[PDB]
């Protein structure tokens, strides 16, 4: 099965889709409006131009400056990898923790033969005692 | 231009600010900073429709199986992390007690369902209910295995068996069936102590388990790949007598215990000889 | 606090089958009575 | 952790200062310094991130079948826990011998 | 008789899904305890419960197929199960 | 007049339990 | 009495870590190992220009486990829109016992080339790969051929398609292909 192919090409189309919308505001590349050649009218239509910017300029802006941070978010999460394949440094945990128990093993070992001793110590004792 | 500037300051405000708790410090926050903790300190990332590895001990256990339905939540609150959804919690317990007929008491855990520590160190919480949930199906599967001794070899240990209770008469000096409970069920004398027969017993049984895991889980690598067992395949180069090819397997469970245990109690004989010795 | 959790079983569903049941041996009687 | 570095520094990176910074040139309407770094920063790397984004996407893509890249998985980790259990039941019972024979001399 | 009606319905419902559940409960325990050792279902249609567990496993006895079982009977409440198996009291300990 | 139909659909417990 | 399967393939020689990696979280516990072998190929020929499968490569490694051969050859017909398929068989043999009474049969040796490498251990089946080395007689091939070994009784062979699924998992620079 390939899901990550969807997933890329999701994550294509957000980029693009990001990039056309940085790119839609060059609209005006080809004139300034230096003069009022608005034949039909200058009052509503001509001067309307930038003054329907709600409409024009910043109906495009709002969903092209919010596309960048839900996409980052969807491919960080739907995409959250944790496959390093090898868990490198994991299973070296489990090494760790190995020593963790390894010389507390061989500390009770080492407590045993103090016991050991101590018993040794106790048992001679425990001969004196003529009741 | 200033309406421009206004919508991308708004932008970069919504964005870069608010977003912007991790990066300066650390602090209480789901996203990129505790789920991943967990994956890499748990388990691998796995899709039913949220559920990654979960902890049914699938590796070796080959009883039965188990999902995990585990999903980040959020809630109003400080210092709080995902809290991913048995449930319960379980105690080992053996008692060598003199005898007991089929009836019914105050006998297993009450009300106050297996006291164990408080935990009080700092640890994560829902680490310590998915261990907890962990060592409980350890005690369903330990128990699920200790229950088949009914249909197992009924010849020199005649022993009577019902839920959760195997009591069991080796001798007639010594008492058994270890027992488990739920402790789940509670919302908010001097019996439960006897005599020696404590956590340095019941370790070796539970060990066992893991342990016939383990021995029946080693790569064959007999000599390229006729994927086998290692002394099965060494079997060969020798004229084994029937004695080894029996003792290339070996019986397993109660049976091991059933001898123990009762070894112990012998020791305690030979023990009273030592003040029978002052008598 | 609860509204949406419903907790399945699937185990004892049987019981559903048992309950069609009860309305065989004696079904409701209708009211059309809202008092 | 190298990939889960890059992942961390991808998603630093993310919001970066381009996406504040495409409203800065317009409000100096007064005086036209170095300005100019203001239009590279436009698209190049908006493309530059899209790119990295896209070769983080193809990646091992370890999971095909069913559950693979495990790594924990396994043995007695859980009986290094029960030793440490050990450990402690040891210190309790010493702790119990020694009051013993406080309480006997 | 809204109190009668209230009694016997439950009383009848709570029956069934009594019987029901210690029929799964059997189903659970041959399935994970004993097996094909000790079990024979002989629970025909609801309404009563109908087991055999302890048989002929080796033909050696033969009482050897006599089984326990209980009912509802549809009568009254008085029993609560009103079960029966093999000739019982064979001795006269624990009553 | 709260219903006059014969429902038993309504409880439609889901699984939503895909191994 | 039993037949064994085969999907070997080949990769290239940087990418190995990377795959062996994903090939160790496939169908194993844990603990991956490896294997050093030495091949003792012979030929049993001379009358009808069809030798038996004497390829007794059997690892090198500490003393006590026992060289042998196993046989594979003549493949035969079926497998219906399956992969390769042949009836063989196993041998085990005692130590350096075989190759004396092959050269007391009156045998010669095959090949002097030994390719080590790492093994995986699958569920009903098995993996390998390893590399031919380049050393002279007293001491090449440069890519690590890996294959899908597993033999069975007659039975299904429905495992087979289970074989096919693990294809699945050696998607992205391993395939299937046969040998003429």
């Amino acid at each position: 099965q390939s899901k990550e192919t969807l997933l890329q090409s999701y994550n294509k189309r957000l980029k693009d889709d990001i990039k056309s919308i940085m790119d839609n505001f060059t609209e005006i590349i080809k004139t300034a409006k230096i003069e009022d050649e608005t034949q039909v009218s200058r009052a509503t239509q001509g001067e309307q131009d930038n003054y329907e910017m709600h409409v024009r300029a910043a109906n495009i802006v709002r969903a092209g400056e919010s596309l960048m941070k839900l996409v980052s978010d969807l491919k960080q999460f739907l995409i959250l990898n944790d496959f390093p394949s090898v868990n490198e440094a994991i299973d070296q945990r489990n090494q760790q923790l190995r020593a963790l128990q390894e010389e507390c093993d061989r500390k009770l070992i080492t407590l045993r033969d103090e016991v050991s001793i101590d018993l040794y110590e106790l048992e001679e004792e425990y001969y004196s005692s003529s009741s | 231009l200033a309406g421009a500037a206004q919508i991308l300051l708004k932008g970069a405000e919504r964005l870069t600010k608010s977003v912007a708790e991790n990066q300066e410090n650390k602090l209480q926050r789901d996203f990129n900073s505790e789920l991943l903790r967990l994956r890499q300190h748990w388990k691998l990332r796995k899709v039913g429709d949220k559920i990654l590895g979960d902890l049914s001990y699938r590796s070796a256990g080959s009883l039965f199986p188990h999902h995990g339905t585990f999903e980040v939540i959020k809630n109003t609150d400080i210092d709080l992390d995902k809290k991913i959804p048995l449930e319960g919690s379980a105690y080992i317990k053996v008692s060598i007690q003199k005898q007991a007929p089929d009836i019914g008491d105050l006998g297993t855990v009450n009300l106050f369902k297996r006291p164990l520590p408080k935990s009080k160190p700092g640890s994560p919480h829902w680490q310590t209910k998915l261990e907890a949930a962990q060592n409980v199906l350890l005690c369903k599967e330990i128990f699920a295995q200790l229950s088949r001794e009914a249909v197992q070899i009924k010849s020199q240990i005649p022993h009577i068996v019902v839920k959760n209770q195997i009591i069991s008469q080796p001798f007639p000096s010594l008492q058994l069936s270890i027992s488990l409970c739920h402790s789940s069920d509670d919302k908010k004398a001097a019996e439960k102590p006897g005599q020696e027969d404590h956590l340095y017993v019941l370790e070796h049984n539970l060990h066992l388990l893991i342990r016939e895991f383990h021995k029946q889980t080693v790569m064959p690598h007999p000599a390229s790949a006729p994927f086998g067992h290692k002394r099965m395949r060494l079997s060969g180069p020798q004229a084994f007598d029937k004695n080894e090819i029996n003792s290339i397997q070996s019986t397993e469970g109660l049976l091991e215990k059933i001898i123990k245990q009762a070894k112990h109690i012998f020791l305690r004989s030979r023990t009273a000889a030592t003040i029978d010795s002052l008598a | 606090k609860r509204k949406e959790e419903p907790s399945s079983i699937f185990q004892r569903q049987r019981v559903d089958a048992l309950l069609i049941d009860l309305r065989q041996k004696f079904p409701p009687r209708f009211v059309q009575q809202k008092s | 952790n190298e990939r889960l570095r890059a992942l961390e520094d991808i998603e630093r990176e993310i919001g970066a200062i381009l996406q504040n910074a495409g409203t800065a040139i317009l409000e100096l309407s007064k005086e036209k310094r170095l300005l100019d770094r203001q239009a590279a920063a436009f698209t190049t790397s908006v493309q530059h991130v899209e790119a990295e984004l896209s070769a983080q996407i193809r990646y091992l893509t370890q999971v095909a079948t069913g559950q693979p890249h495990e790594g924990s998985s396994y043995s007695s980790r859980k009986d290094c826990q029960m030793a440490l259990k050990r450990v402690d039941y040891a210190r309790l019972k010493i702790s119990d011998v020694a009051r013993t024979c406080e309480q006997m001399l | 008789k809204p109190l009668q009606d209230m009694y016997n319905c439950l009383h009848c419902f709570c029956l069934s899904l009594q019987l029901e559940v210690l029929h799964s409960q059997t189903l659970m325990l041959i399935r994970e305890r004993w097996g094909d050792l000790v079990q024979v279902e002989r629970y025909h249609a609801g309404k009563s419960l109908s087991l055999s567990v302890w048989n002929q496993q080796v033909l050696g006895r033969k009482a050897s197929v006599h089984k326990v079982t209980i009912k509802i009977d549809e009568n009254d409440v008085s029993k609560p199960l009103q079960i029966f198996h093999d000739p019982p009291l064979p001795a006269s300990d624990s009553k | 007049p709260k219903k006059k139909d014969v429902e038993f659909l309504p409880p439609q417990l889901p699984n939503d339990k895909f191994k | 009495n039993m037949m064994e399967y085969l999907l070997q393939g080949s990769v290239l020689d940087h990418s190995l870590e990377s795959l062996i990696h994903r090939l160790r979280g496939l169908c194993d516990n844990m603990e991956p190992e490896t294997f050093l072998d030495h091949e003792m190929v012979f030929l049993l020929k001379g009358q009808q220009a069809s030798p038996f499968v004497l390829r007794a490569r059997r690892s090198m490694d500490r003393a006590g486990a026992p060289w042998h051969l196993r046989y594979l050859g003549q493949p035969e017909m079926g497998d219906k829109n399956r992969h390769a398929l042949v009836r063989n068989c196993v041998d085990i043999a005692t130590s350096e016992n075989l190759t004396d009474f092959l050269m007391e049969m009156g045998f010669r040796m095959d090949h002097e080339f030994v390719a080590k490498g790492h093994l995986f251990r699958k569920g009903i089946m098995k993996v390998v790969v390893y590399k031919i080395f380049r050393i002279l007689v007293p001491g090449l091939s440069l890519s690590y051929l890996v294959e899908l070994s597993v033999v069975a009784p007659a039975g299904q062979d429905m495992v087979s398609d289970d074989m096919r699924n693990f294809a699945e998992q050696l998607k992205p620079l391993v395939h299937l292909e046969k040998i003429d």
